[PDB]
C-alpha cells in the first residue's frame, strides 16, 4: 500500500524501486491575448524518476511539441508520464527493473497501472510523504538541460553527486529532501546559502557544491533555519 | 399455465415466486403454486423462518420439464426435482388443485413487470452461468461466489459470470492505453459484444440475471456483476442507439422493483453517480435518471 513515515527505511533497502514525480511534466506560462483574453504557452518539462538507494535520476525531458494539437493537456500529461516510465522500464535489463514504483501524486496511479499491465509483479504505490521533487527545476543544471532541449531526450544524473562515498543513502536522501524543501519554500534564499562562498565550487560532473563534511553541517543548519523562518514569515510566528 | 407442486411443507418458510412471496407455517397443508405463466423463466425461492441466513432458490422454465419441490430433512432445505413420469405428475397436480391446496401465481393482467425484468434472460444461458448439467433447473443462494471473486473457493458451486475488469490486458489495447481506459467502446463492442456475448441480447440477459440474483438472494458478487455491466456501457462513447434505449428500459424496471429499504446495500453510489452524471451516456438514460432522482435522491 501507501508509503509513509512508518515504512520509511524501506526506501534504503537493496530492492530496486523508483519514485516518479510528474509535477514538472506539463508547464505553462499564462498570458493575455491581444483581444484581452487569456492563453497559455507551454514550456519544456520533465519527468523526475529517481532511485533513492543509488541516487540515479532518469530525467526524461518533455519537449513542447508533444502537446501540439492535443486536448486536455493536464490529463494527457499523466498518461504521457506513465507511457515514458513504462518505456524506461522495458529499456532496462531485467535485473535493473524496479520491484516497486512510488508515485508522488495519487492521480498517477491508474495511468501507470494501465501502462504497466505487462509487468504484474511491479507494485505501483502511492505515498503519504509530501516530497519536494517539484523543486527539481530549481537545480540550475537540471533546469538548463530541460530549457535547452529541442527534441525529446533522456538525461541521466546522480542527484547525490559523490555523497554516497561518505554517507548512507538514508542520510543522502534526507539531505536532498532538505535542500529541495528549502528551494521550494524560498528559492532565492536557498540558492544564496548554497553559493554565498565563492571558494566552494560545483564540479563540472556534479549538481551541488563540493562541501566538506563540516560545511554540509553548516549548510544543512542554514536550510533548516530558512524553512523555519519562511514558516514564520508565512503564518506570522 | 403450469404448476410446481410441493410434496409438503414441513418447516415454516417464506416462499417467493418471481417478485411475489407468501408465508407458509410449519406443517401447513400447502401443496404448491399453480397458474405460472408460460413463456418466461421463473425463480422459486426460500427463506426459512428460523434461519433467515441463506436465502436460496431455483431458476426454471416449465417448458423444459415437470418440476416439483420436496423438503429434504437431511440437507435441511426445499429441493427442486424433475418428475419424468408425466402421468404421475398430471395426476398429482390435478388432485392438489381439486383439493385447492395451491396458491395461484398472482399476476395482474395489466402488469408486465416480470416480462420487463426477464426480457433477455434464457434458461440455456442461466445453465452456463450456474453449472450443474444433470438438472434442467439451477440453484442459486446468498453465499455463492463468482469466478471473478474466486480469482481474488469451490469451483462447482460458483457463478460463472463473464469476467469484466477495466484494468486488464483484455480491456486495454497495447498502444491505446489512455484511449481505451477513458473510452471503453473497444472493450464493450469488439471484446465483449462481438467476441464473447455475440449480441446485445445475451449481454442484457446476463445483466438482468445478475440483478435478479442480487435482489432475490442478496448475492454480493451478482450485484458487482450487474454494476460492472452497466458501467461498461455508460463508460463507452460509442454504443448502438438501440442498446442505450433498451438499457434505459431495463434499468428503469429494475430500479422500480427494488425494495425501497434495500437500496443502501444493493446500489453502488459511485457507479450510479458516474453513470447518470459524468459518463458519456449521462444524457441517454432519461427514464432511469428520472426514477432514480424521485426514488433515491439521497444516493445522488
Ligand atoms: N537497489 C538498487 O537499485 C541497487 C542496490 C545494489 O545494487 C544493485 C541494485
Amino acid at each position: 500500500g501507501a508509503m509513509n513515515s512508518s515504512n520509511y527505511a524501506e526506501l534504503f533497502n537493496n530492492d530496486i524501486k523508483l519514485f516518479v514525480d510528474d509535477t514538472n511534466v506539463y508547464r505553462v506560462t499564462v498570458h493575455k491575448t491581444f483581444e484581452g483574453n487569456v492563453a497559455t504557452k507551454a514550456i519544456n518539462g520533465c519527468i523526475f524518476t529517481l532511485n533513492p538507494k543509488t541516487g540515479h535520476l532518469f530525467l526524461k525531458i518533455i519537449h513542447t511539441s508533444v502537446w501540439a494539437g492535443q486536448k486536455r493537456l493536464s490529463q494527457l500529461a499523466k498518461w504521457k508520464t506513465a507511457e515514458e516510465v513504462s518505456a524506461l522500464v522495458r529499456s532496462l535489463p531485467k535485473e535493473e527493473q524496479p520491484k516497486q514504483i512510488i508515485v508522488t501524486r495519487k492521480a498517477m496511479l491508474d495511468p501507470l497501472e494501465v501502462h504497466m499491465l505487462d509487468f504484474p509483479n511491479i507494485a505501483i504505490r502511492p505515498t503519504e510523504l509530501r516530497l519536494p521533487f517539484s523543486a527539481a527545476m530549481s537545480i540550475d543544471k537540471l533546469s538548463d538541460v530541460v530549457m535547452k532541449a529541442t527534441e525529446p531526450q533522456m538525461v541521466l544524473f546522480n542527484i547525490y553527486d559523490d555523497w554516497l562515498d561518505r554517507i548512507s543513502s538514508y542520510t543522502a536522501f534526507s539531505r536532498l529532501t532538505l535542500l529541495l524543501r528549502a528551494l521550494k519554500t524560498n528559492e532565492e534564499s536557498a540558492k544564496m546559502i548554497l553559493l554565498s562562498d565563492p571558494t566552494i565550487t560545483i564540479k563540472s560532473y556534479h549538481l551541488w557544491p563540493s562541501f566538506t563534511d563540516e560545511q554540509w553541517i553548516t549548510i544543512e543548519s542554514q536550510m533548516r533555519d530558512l524553512i523555519l523562518t519562511e514558516y514564520g514569515r508565512k503564518y506570522n510566528v | 399455465m403450469n404448476t410446481v407442486p410441493f410434496t409438503s411443507a414441513p418447516i415454516e418458510v417464506t416462499i417467493g415466486i418471481d417478485q411475489y412471496s407468501f408465508n407458509v407455517k410449519e406443517n401447513q397443508p400447502f401443496h404448491g403454486i399453480k397458474d405460472i405463466p408460460i413463456g418466461h423463466v421463473h425463480v422459486i425461492h426460500f427463506q426459512h423462518a428460523d434461519n433467515s441466513s441463506m436465502r436460496y432458490g431455483y431458476w426454471f422454465d416449465c417448458r423444459m420439464g415437470n418440476f416439483y419441490i420436496q423438503y429434504d430433512p437431511k440437507d435441511g432445505l426445499y429441493k427442486m426435482m424433475e418428475e419424468r413420469d408425466g402421468a404421475k405428475f398430471e395426476n398429482i397436480v390435478h388432485n392438489f388443485k381439486e383439493r385447492q391446496m395451491m396458491v395461484s401465481y398472482p399476476k395482474i393482467d395489466e402488469d408486465d413487470t416480470w416480462y420487463n425484468l426477464t426480457e433477455f434472460v434464457q434458461m440455456d444461458k442461466i445453465r452456463k452461468i450456474v453449472r450443474k448439467d444433470e438438472n434442467q433447473f439451477s440453484y442459486v443462494d446468498s453465499s455463492m461466489t463468482t469466478v471473478q471473486e474466486n480469482e481474488l473457493s469451490d469451483p462447482a458451486h460458483s457463478l460463472n459470470y463473464t469476467v469484466i475488469n477495466f484494468k486488464s490486458r483484455e480491456a486495454i489495447r497495447p498502444g491505446h492505453e489512455m484511449e481505451d481506459f477513458l473510452d471503453k467502446s473497444y472493450y464493450l463492442n469488439t471484446v465483449m459484444l462481438q467476441g464473447i456475448f455475440k449480441n446485445s441480447s445475451n449481454y442484457f440477459g446476463e445483466l438482468q440475471f445478475a440483478f435478479l440474483n442480487a435482489m432475490f438472494f442478496g448475492n454480493y458478487g451478482s450485484s458487482l456483476q450487474w454494476h460492472a455491466m452497466i458501467e461498461l456501457i455508460c463508460s463507452s462513447a460509442t454504443v448502438p442507439k438501440h442498446m442505450l434505449d433498451k438499457l434505459d428500459e431495463i434499468l428503469y424496471y429494475q430500479i422500480k422493483t427494488l425494495p425501497e429499504q434495500y437500496s443502501d446495500i444493493l446500489l453502488n453510489e459511485r457507479v450510479w453517480n458516474i453513470c447518470l452524471y459524468s459518463s458519456f451516456q449521462k444524457n441517454s438514460l432519461h427514464n432511469t435518471e428520472k426514477i432514480m432522482e424521485n426514488k433515491y435522491p439521497e444516493l445522488l
